[PDB]
């Protein structure tokens, strides 16, 4: 132990966070986008099914 | 007596713009760019043929309207009611909370671990955080002090100086002190106190 | 009124005209890297060092559950998907010889526009998220990239307009 | 040119008080100008009970709480708190 | 007959979704027993 | 109806009378420091001892990124701003007084009264930001500061309600 090259028992970094970051939170941007394609989806239907 | 010199840390300089700070760029770039992408998408759902002018209030400019309103959280005026408006005006408003819970929540737990802070003090805390550097004059009676000692706290400073690399040891006074002040920290450096309080 | 015919072939042709240059540039990233430890630019295809003597030392890039998006990257079919879509709103607009007083293609126009819109977004997330895995900076076809996606969503709004005023307008 | 809408001065403060709480309000702005100010407004409200909130949450946890007088010299530049020594002895002489 | 309120099962289900993420819907219940389920949730 | 004419001008020239005396005078705010510590009073400009031997000596102030917000506090602009629409606005309401029945001029006069109030808050703003980087209280020109701008509102709504008052009523 004492002729060591680490920190053996305590290592504590406790650093300012790297802030939150787009890869925390990009599944809701994925979901967003799918929700826009299914809305069109059903926007090419919904007025316009009873064309003839 | 012996005692311990620091860097003195200044004063903090707040950025003007620090707010955004708990939120990284990438975030806000996308932020408008979905906005734009739904407002655009809820006009060109909103005004299919009504086969009239007032089948759907929801022109370009309300459309953004709603889709602003719907994002601060502060309601509208007109909601949609297509389905096909429905859902996105939902999802959106889920998108909305999470965001906003998010951003809460990280700025609490940035101030939280800002002011656990306990900067070092006492001078006997320096056993545990051996992260910030700290040594004596070379072949002086401190050195012979430290080696002579037989106490845990200081047992266990001169075991870390004796065994830590590389040389914590310097030459002369005016060495250690410039030392300390291009350390900028994190180097701190042991002298009487009737020298060190002459230097301050 | 009526004029604004032209500004959709304006807007058509400034966003076919940036994107192809935004999909074919090497200036998508700047970064230290390596062309085997130097400042260094990267596109989506290839990567080159600069700063020094090996200016233009160059490689192709290697890509290589956390691989299907990593494939979805490889592949990158999206960016070059939203210049097939805006190609096909080129075709699009082009009926002005044909089918008159319908503009059902017109319209759809406005469709071709939104999705490749849409396109754009899905990339430059799918591309952030892989650069997720260095003090970097984004270089100026990134910029293009967005310039085309904003003049993309212009573009449709109005060309959706002229079709209610060509159209809907007839229905008195 | 527009004298159609219900903005007095007094329904316009009312407007405003309410949109700085979230209890969203039945007018609205209807035309350009206002909703530039409807817009900026909401954010400054949305950024502020958000950092009131996360300085709260953060204060009631370290509760670290010293130095009434601490400095030993300071003791002097208040009549709030008083001192005195023992009498007769050397440590009065001293003063 | 009682038409004091005008919801369908479409039209409330909208209301609920709209009422959960708290974006200040328009319709209200406005009768008796709607307040409750109103306020509850 | 009728008199409000007249205690708008009143009103005007107790703002610009308490601005300009506001901007004129030392106390702004109480301190510590030294003239050549003690108690201090500081305006804008110019910093005097007092409680002492050296009361009422006086010093400038050293002025000299934050260096850019400092100039902007040294030079002082946003309230002689403020202070120069407030004199224009009162030489406008009593320029109204002649010329009558175009009634553009009190419309002027609002705006000059609500953007010299805009110009008023962001140097409070600035003028707290640059000290705030110690016992300290803000003195009773801080309050003349606020008073400002709470009359110059007030005042700048009549305007707009006379405005509405004298024109248009012809024809309603």
């Amino acid at each position: 132990y004492d002729k060591g090259e680490c920190g053996a028992k305590d290592s504590g970094s406790k650093e300012k966070t790297s802030a939150l970051s787009l890869s925390n939170v990009a599944g809701v941007f994925y979901i967003l986008v799918g929700g826009l394609g299914l809305a069109m989806l059903v926007a090419l239907i919904e007025f316009c099914y009873k064309s003839r | 007596g012996i005692s311990i010199m620091i860097k003195k840390p200044q004063k903090s300089k707040p950025g003007v713009f620090s707010f955004l700070d708990p939120l990284a760029y990438e975030i806000w770039m996308c932020i408008v760019f979905a906005y734009i992408g739904v407002s655009v998408v809820l006009f060109l759902v909103s005004r299919f043929s009504p086969y009239s002018e007032s089948t759907n209030e929801f022109g370009i400019f309300n459309s953004l309207w709603f889709s602003l309103g719907a994002f601060m959280q502060q309601g509208c005026d007109i909601s949609p009611r297509s389905l096909s408006g429905r859902i996105v005006g939902g999802v959106w408003w889920f998108f909305t909370l999470i965001i906003i819970s998010s951003y809460t929540a990280n700025l609490a737990a940035f101030l939280t671990v800002e002011r656990m802070v306990s900067p070092i003090e006492s001078a006997e805390d320096l056993s545990k955080q051996t992260e910030i550097a700290y040594g004596t004059l070379d072949s002086g009676s401190t050195k012979e002090f430290f080696r002579r000692s037989k106490i845990a706290v200081f047992d266990k400073m001169w075991t870390y100086m004796r065994s830590a690399e590389p040389s914590v040891f310097v030459r002369t006074t005016a060495e250690g002190v410039a030392r300390v002040r291009k350390s900028k920290g994190k180097y701190a450096y042991l002298l009487e106190s009737t020298m060190n309080e002459y230097i301050e | 009124r009526g004029v604004q015919m032209l500004l959709t072939t304006v807007g058509a042709f400034a966003a076919f005209s940036l994107m192809t240059i935004a999909v074919g540039t090497d200036y998508w990233l700047y970064s230290r890297g390596v062309c085997k430890e130097v400042m260094t630019h990267s596109g989506l295809w290839r990567t080159c060092c600069l700063e020094g003597n090996f200016k233009g030392l160059c490689k192709q890039i290697d890509h290589f559950a956390e691989y299907f998006l990593r494939a979805v990257r490889a592949s990158s079919i999206f960016p070059i998907l939203s210049v097939i879509l805006l190609f096909m709103g080129g075709l699009c607009i082009a009926a002005s010889e044909f089918y008159k007083t319908r503009h059902n293609i017109i319209l759809s126009a406005g469709i071709f526009f939104v999705s490749a819109g849409l396109s754009n977004i899905i990339g430059i997330i799918v591309y952030i998220s892989a650069n997720a895995g260095n003090s970097y900076s984004y270089g100026w076809s990134f910029y293009f990239g967005a310039l085309s996606f904003i003049i993309a969503e212009m573009v449709g709004v109005l060309a959706v307009h002229m079709f209610i005023d060509r159209h809907k307008q007839l229905t008195g």
